[PDB]
RNA sequence: AGCGGGGUGGAGCAGCCUGGUAGCUCGUCGGGCUCAUAACCCGAAGAUCGUCGGUUCAAAUCCGGCCCCCGCUACCA
RNA sequence: AUGCCCCGAAACCCCCGGGCUACACGCGCGCUACAAUGGGCGGGACAAUGGGUGCCGACCCCGAAAGGGGGAGGUAAUCCCCUAAACCCGCCCUCAGUUCGGAUCGCGGGCUGCAACUCGCCCGCGUGAAGCUGGAAUCCCUAGUACCCGCGCGUCAUCAUCGCGC
């Protein structure tokens, strides 16, 4: 019955935690989205993650594949209105990482202001830099 | 490996009303287009359309840093004022939806020297 | 030329003999105290031991070959 | 306000675009934390000062939110801003870089304005940095005072980690 490790979508999940909090170990899933998918799957968010059966894990992965088609609102996904396809997508793990990398690379190819700021390792959203954001060593006079 | 903006090729973007295009841009661009263009932007757009038609064989120079890049402007080279001189910008398809000023930096990159007198407590 | 002695932060010395943390004082950088400087207090950087090999569970410590420095003596064109 | 000296077709008067917002580094004043003398979710309590016609807007409708469409009354002891938070009750978490912390960044949606890139403020999903109580030094305070908690006005088309008050 109880399994101390349960594998979901290529990430091992602690079997002792409540399902809603066990799910957050996946990169791209926070506490709110996890509760949404637990409710959609018809599972108690307060149950232990170790009592999941194989069919339930399969169902959870199916939901995570395409949340919108299973009733999760479009204003809840982490990449609405995709830049290439125009659809509402939710990405997790490696796909999320490479999508973000591609966005920054596109900004860099056109030599936009934010791309330059990304290259130089400086603040991008308009912060002042005379006082804070100091990471280095004191220079001598 | 063509270009697509929301599932549309470049040509489909070309044959679009300004209203239909405004539904694809981010919110800031949509509000800017809905509220209308300023007179300076009107003159710049007139020059751009003339240049596309085959007339106006002269470089385009403009003080309008807040103009939004539109699909019909692709392929032209524009000289945008940065405060003291006009810099060339070559418009590429992946620039749709950005302000021109984003491609003309107004400050020079900082290379620091040696701290001078009064830079520390002990130097005063 | 022969004999004897020694190489460790930027400087001068411990740590050997008894193998198993590399310390002491000055010096540089930063902050404290004072109206300001010096003195004084705090914190941090800085050598992996002159090189190479042997020995040992393990070497700056024991051993040997080289590089450099110092001292003593023989040495009359 | 004003003497003297200067510029007096520019050192006067307008318009456009930049800057005062740059960033190896030293310093002042603060805010948020390093968790149980707590974090989250549902429910229950009790203010005062001030302000409003270029404005305050109840009440109805639409939207997940930020917001959108109509709009009574008010030149005000009459109408409106305006049913504060710390506090109390129930459930989850049990000393862990965590259900502590929320910096940084991606995508999307809004408002003000002639204009939001340089360089504004707000909302949703995602992301999840340093920090585990602080050396030598040093500041404020004697009663409805200090600590802790929110609110109003000034500035103001939009914007409060500030100032003056409650
Ligand atoms: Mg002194
Ligand atoms: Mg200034
Ligand atoms: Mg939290
Ligand atoms: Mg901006
Ligand atoms: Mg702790
Ligand atoms: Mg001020």
């Amino acid at each position: 019955d109880f399994r101390h490790i349960v594998r979901v979508a290529g990430v091992d999940l602690d079997g002792n935690k409540q399902l809603r909090w066990a799910l957050t170990a996946i990169k791209g899933v926070g506490i709110n989205f996890a509760t949404m998918v637990c409710r959609v799957a018809g599972l108690d968010p307060f149950m232990k993650a170790g009592y999941l059966t194989d069919e339930q894990v399969k169902k959870i992965e199916e939901i995570l594949q395409d949340p919108v088609a299973h009733g999760i609102p479009r204003w809840a996904v982490n990449r609405p209105k995709d830049y290439e396809t125009g659809r509402d997508l939710h990405l997790i793990t490696a796909k999320l990482d490479m999508a973000i990398r591609e966005d920054i690379m596109r900004l860099r190819r056109i030599r936009a202001y934010r791309g330059i700021r990304h290259e130089l390792g400086l603040p991008v959203r308009g912060q002042r830099t005379r006082s804070n954001f100091r990471r280095g060593q004191t220079v001598g006079v | 490996k063509e270009f697509r903006y929301r599932g549309y090729t470049l040509e489909q973007l070309m044959n679009m009303s300004l209203e239909e295009l405004a539904k694809l841009l981010p919110a800031r661009q949509r509000r800017s287009l809905k509220r209308g263009l300023t007179p300076e932007q009107k003159k710049l757009l007139r020059k751009i359309r003339l240049a596309k038609k085959g007339k106006y064989n002269k470089p385009i120079r403009t003080h309008c840093r807040d103009m939004i890049v539109l699909p019909e402007m692709v392929g032209l080279t524009i000289y945008v004022h940065n405060g003291k001189e006009f810099v060339p910008v070559e418009i590429k398809p992946e620039m749709i939806g950005h302000y021109l000023g984003e491609f003309a930096p107004t400050r020079k990159r900082v290379q620091h020297g040696a701290p001078g007198i009064g830079a520390t407590r002990s130097s005063m």
